[PDB]
């Protein structure tokens, strides 16, 4: 009975209380493991169209996320326009802003990168506000994707940093106009989950409730915009299986500059189109001259590891006799990894791949699941 | 007591805005540390008349 | 030793090369080095569990210095007296010091904890019906006691009043410390208050840490806790009397502290004013009251001179009846002549040593402990200064070189000529005048102190500022102040020592310190707690000035680098100014000229019946 | 009183009026 | 005191309210210009209500 500091020391030095120590470790990364343990190849749209919708309001001003929101879904959207037309070269990209109630477009559906990050530059310099509106968005975002071909998907994935929005109609009915035109949205909200993101998302992808994606700090952000470069998964009802007519150009090597049919200046290299023998600056692009689709096969080949996914390796038991000592692909010193005597031998670093029955390690485990896409193992056996 | 009303016809946002941020670097400037105290003085002459 | 080699390097360390001691393995966990030449401890506040080690050091250990990455801190027998009396035995405090060390602790540091920790609590000093006693819990302790012998007609015996103090210093000698703490919760011979706090006054919670030092063990310990000017030292008092319910009373430096102490029981804690008087040459009236508040100056109460008959009855008032509580705030004028015995004339079970500035220049300082009790709490003033609690003041030392005339002056007079001398260089002038132009046009509000009157109103007449000093009248005093305050063409006030003292001032941002009463470490953070309170500090950026005008190569540099000790063992940085930019261009040039510089150097020198009722 | 903080907030809303019209 | 007037704002506050654009058309071409009614209309009561 009393004051509540005049009772007793708090004692803080006495609340912390205080050989098998790894298998915590291990057993965290088996469960991280064990999430991706089904994969089978699902058809993608290798062809997107995507929208990137900023959003640009009061609400992105707050202090949550160091430095302040806009600036860095800004300079993440600038990381995310570098991987995904490193990875789906071939694809199309329009960025659109939600700035006062009004949908901003700050770059047309093209295939160059650099004028989106030119674009995503000239944004970071202004500030945000206002109050933001799906539905402006939606509806340019819907106008952007009329016009792109049915063999390719079209998607608008949107950051939405706000909690409410204001709409000038109807937003069920824009909803079941994106539904009818086929075209998925995924949105990453960034405080919370919104009633109608959530409806869209779900109603857009064919009810799959998935597509909603809300962060949790700064590395997540990264995960998700990184998820986000992968091409979605095509549904079994859709069936524009179209044939595409594109044309492979050779690139020219010329000592005298010539005038480009993209942008009509002097440009000293060039590929000619080998339709019209017109010559373009940049690849992969729609020729200005024909409307046929350039490309080189590096940027088939960039996309085409997405067709055939490789299996997860599995890690091996550590009662079974090893295949080998050292890693097939860097002959890594596998551990023994005895923690003591009697704990034995435990968590054997030894990953085992299915089609050719050959170990790696943790390392090789990551480098040949994301960064290369063919086991060295599958095609060192004489099939 | 008195009231007194602003119509812009949308073109003078931008200069509100500029001088919000005129005000704001002015104000930065008034607290800003001084060139003596950011900066290491011994290296130049010393003070005098 | 532990039969350890000494190396080669080893041969310049005094006895301190502690490599005997085997560092442990698991020792990146424990943030402690302990030196067993004087229990001087080295704490990082980086490693894991580092504020485990931090609250337990400031709870045991008084800080020697606290800077941002690495403290350091002393064993002394007071704060192993704190430590232990708010519970906290000898054996879980070795444990985990032994724990949270790297070093095994020596036996000598083991020794030297049992030997202070033991034998505590055996005297004690208790007061009934004004009369002060001694108690014992053995028998023994009595008898030991023989030596000085002040004895005057369980096992308690009566001590004389003006004597006390040489009983606490006797037994403080033996290893037998005197405590003295109130059971305010068992007492019941004073009559209880009923004084709170208000439901919508906040308390910022190092004053809260700061109060559970004090009421550690739940009863009141006697001690002194020092915090920064405007940072709310008032309030700790507030919350203490409101939370002793007993007669308080409070003992001021100055009358307008006086007032303003009234102001403080009269709004941030419900006292209604029938229970509180003034005891002052304007204000006598006393509190009808069984039990209530008087405050009043050290002065009236330790005068050994012809006081007045109202005067006098307030004093036996004071002596007769019994207080349970008293507040002496700035305590550093306690170990005086007379204020010395302001705590045996008044009779208080507690004692309450409320300051911002802990220094003084004789060691009578350190009798403190003898006076009030053990050092409580101890404010860390960067952690104040970074949550905007107090401004972020920018130490600096504006260095003024010397001319040869009269820098030859200098060398050839005495020290008191001397002293005006270097105080009336004209390159202090400049350079005072500069910052002045500086700090104008960026709005800041500057107090310029200077101790010399002769040099203030050399400084009032040269640069065209108001000046205050001692004997100015006090209705002009008031209006320079309020010109400072509102009026803004006015924002450069000149002040003498009065400034110095706890004397009500408007809030400043920038700060000129020309001259000083030689070198004391009490006057620099008297005058910088006066721009500590300012009103920008929630201001992002916003940083305090204090500049430090010396004259290069004299007494100056001796006096200012023994004045900022205190202030950079608190934490601030002094730095540096050789060169301002803006002598080459400025406007306003002072003493320019060779004549007028020399002519200033003559003026310092020359310096030193009822008709005849009508008829005359 | 009455009359002249009413005839003050007429011409304070006739020199809005002709400010906007010489700006206009 | 001043406040400032957009013409989105006007054209929300005719969207919003159809009671000022009804004052509007009957009041601003006829007697009184817009920022006269503007001033009367916020020292009115219906702006109160
Ligand atoms: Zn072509
Ligand atoms: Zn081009
Ligand atoms: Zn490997
Ligand atoms: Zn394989």
């Amino acid at each position: 009975g009393g004051y509540a500091w005049e009772d007793e020391i708090k004692r803080s030095w006495d609340l912390v209380k205080v050989m098998a120590s790894l298998v915590a470790s291990i057993v965290e990364a088996r469960k991280k493991r064990t999430a991706k343990k089904n994969i089978t190849p699902y058809q993608r749209g290798i062809i997107r169209s995507l929208i990137l919708t900023l959003d640009c309001s009061e609400a992105m001003l707050e202090k949550d996320l160091r430095p302040n929101r806009h600036a860095m879904i800004i300079q993440y959207a600038i990381d995310f326009v570098h991987e995904f037309f490193d990875q789906n070269p071939i694809s199309q990209m329009g960025i659109i802003i939600m700035r006062n109630g009004l949908a901003q477009l700050v770059s047309q559906v093209s295939g160059n990168p650099q004028d989106h990050i030119d674009a995503l530059k000239s944004i970071r310099k202004q500030e945000p506000k206002g109050n933001p509106s799906l539905q402006n968005a939606l509806e340019m975002a819907r106008g952007l994707l009329l016009p792109v071909p049915a063999h390719c998907t079209r998607e608008v994935l949107i950051v939405f940093g706000s909690l409410s929005t204001t709409d000038p109609g109807d937003i069920h009915q824009t909803i079941d106009s994106l539904v009818s035109e086929k075209i998925r949205v995924k949105v990453l909200g960034l405080s919370a989950q919104v009633a109608i993101c959530k409806e869209l998302c779900k109603a857009t992808n064919y009810g799959d409730e998935s597509f909603y994606k809300i962060l949790l700090d700064e590395t997540h952000l990264k995960e998700l915009f990184n998820e986000a470069v992968t091409p979605l998964p095509v549904n079994k009802i859709n069936k524009g299986f179209t044939l595409v007519k594109m044309g492979f150009p050779t690139r020219i090597f010329e000592d005298t500059p010539t005038f480009c049919s993209c942008h009509s200046k002097l440009v000293y290299g060039g590929y000619f189109c080998p339709n019209c023998h017109s010559k373009v600056c940049s690849l992969p692009t729609v020729c200005p001259c024909c409307d046929l689709m350039l490309i080189l096969s590096t940027h088939l080949a960039r996309s085409y590891h997405h067709l055939m996914p490789l299996k997860t390796f599995a890690e091996v038991p550590t009662t079974e006799k090893f295949r080998s000592e050292d890693c097939f692909s860097c002959q890594s010193r596998f551990p023994i990894l005895k923690n003591h005597k009697n704990g034995k031998l435990l968590t054997s670093s030894r990953y085992r791949c299915e089609d050719c029955k050959q170990e790696f390690c943790v390392d090789c485990d990551v480098f040949i699941h994301e960064i290369l896409h063919n086991c060295p193992g599958c095609e060192s056996k004489p099939v | 007591a008195t009231l007194h009303i602003n119509i812009t016809t949308a073109s003078d946002e931008v200069a509100q805005r500029e001088l919000q941020e005129r005000q704001a670097e002015e104000k930065r400037k008034q607290n800003a540390v001084p060139e003596w105290h950011k900066q290491s003085t011994i290296g130049k002459t010393a003070l005098g008349r | 030793p532990a039969d350890f080699v000494p190396d080669s390097v080893s041969g310049m360390f005094r006895s301190h090369d502690f490599s005997y001691l085997r560092l442990r393995p698991d020792h990146a966990s424990r943030p402690l080095w302990i030196s067993p030449s004087d229990g001087r401890i080295i704490l990082e506040s980086f490693s894991p569990l580092a504020e485990q080690a931090q609250d337990f050091l400031v709870t045991i250990a008084e800080p020697i210095s606290r800077p941002s990455h690495i403290h350091e801190y002393k064993i002394t027998a007071y704060s192993l007296y704190a430590a232990v009396s708010v519970g906290l035995e000898t054996d879980d405090i070795i444990s985990v010091l032994d724990r949270l060390s790297k070093v095994p602790v020596a036996e000598s540091i083991i020794n030297f904890i049992k030997g202070a920790t033991i034998s505590y609590g055996k005297v004690k000093l208790v007061i009934k019906h004004n009369r002060y006693f001694v108690e014992t819990t053995q028998a023994d302790i009595l008898q030991m006691l023989l030596n000085d012998s002040v004895i005057g007609p369980v096992h308690s015996f009566e001590i004389a009043n003006e004597s006390v103090e040489v009983v606490k210093k006797r037994c403080q000698e033996i290893d037998y410390p005197v405590l003295e703490e109130y059971d305010f919760r068992n007492d019941h011979r004073n009559p209880d208050l009923d004084i709170d706090l208000k439901p919508s006054t906040q308390i910022r919670p190092y004053q809260e840490k700061s109060l559970s030092k004090m009421f550690g063990n739940g009863r009141a310990r006697s001690g002194i806790i020092v915090l920064p000017c405007g940072a709310g030292k008032t309030l700790v008092g507030i919350t203490a009397a409101c939370t002793i319910k007993k007669s308080v009373i409070v003992l001021c430096t100055s009358s307008v502290s006086v007032m303003q102490w009234r102001q403080q029981f009269l709004q941030w804690c419900t006292l209604q004013p029938e229970n509180c008087a003034v005891f002052t040459s304007d204000n006598k009236e006393m509190f009808q009251t069984e039990s209530g508040l008087v405050v009043s100056t050290y002065s009236m109460v330790a005068n050994t001179r012809n006081r007045s008959h109202d005067s006098q009855k307030v004093m036996d008032f004071l002596t007769g009846r019994e207080w349970g509580f008293i507040i002496l705030d700035e305590v550093h004028v306690v170990p005086a002549a007379m204020f010395r015995r302001v705590v045996s004339t008044i009779a208080a079970h507690a004692k309450l040593g409320l300051t911002a500035t802990l220094v003084r220049e004789d060691d009578k300082i350190g009798d403190l402990n003898f006076l009030i009790g053990p050092k409580l709490y101890e404010a860390n003033w960067m952690e104040l200064s970074q949550k905007g609690h107090i401004a972020n003041v920018q130490c600096a030392e504006v260095w003024c070189p010397m001319t040869a005339e009269f820098y030859q002056e200098y060398l050839r007079e005495t020290a008191r000529k001397r002293m005006l001398l270097y105080i009336m260089n004209p390159t202090k002038f400049q350079a005072c005048q500069f910052l002045i132009q500086y700090h104008e046009r960026r709005g800041d509000k500057i107090i310029v102190f200077s101790d010399n009157v002769y040099a203030l109103q050399e400084y009032a007449l040269k640069m065209g500022k108001p000046f205050i000093y001692g004997s100015t009248p006090q209705q002009e005093r008031m209006n320079i102040l309020q010109n400072f305050q509102y009026n803004d063409q006015i924002n450069t006030i000149f002040l003498s020592k009065v400034g110095d003292t706890s004397i009500d001032l408007p809030e400043a941002t920038c700060l000129i310190q020309i001259s000083s009463h030689y070198g004391s470490r009490r006057q620099e953070a008297q005058r910088l707690g006066r721009i500590l309170r300012a009103k920008r500090r929630n201001d992002e950026g916003f940083n305090a000035f204090f500049y430090s005008l010396v004259s290069k190569d004299t007494q100056e540099m001796y006096y200012s680098t023994k004045r900022q000790a205190f202030l950079v063992d608190q934490g601030y940085a002094f730095k540096v100014i050789t060169h301002l930019h803006g002598m080459e261009n400025i406007p306003n040039l002072a003493y320019a000229s060779p004549r007028e510089r020399r002519e200033l150097l003559q003026e310092v020198l020359l310096k030193n019946h009822p008709l005849i009722r009508k008829m005359y | 009183d009455n009359i002249k903080m009413t005839l003050q907030q007429i011409i304070s809303r006739y020199k809005d009026a002709d400010i906007y019209e010489e700006k206009r | 005191v001043n406040v400032n007037l957009s013409r989105e704002k006007i054209l929300n506050i005719f969207e919003n309210y159809p009671i000022v654009k009804k004052a509007y058309t009957d009041n601003v071409p006829k007697n009184f210009k817009e920022p006269e009614f503007w001033a009367r209309f916020f020292s009115s009561k219906l702006f109160r209500k």
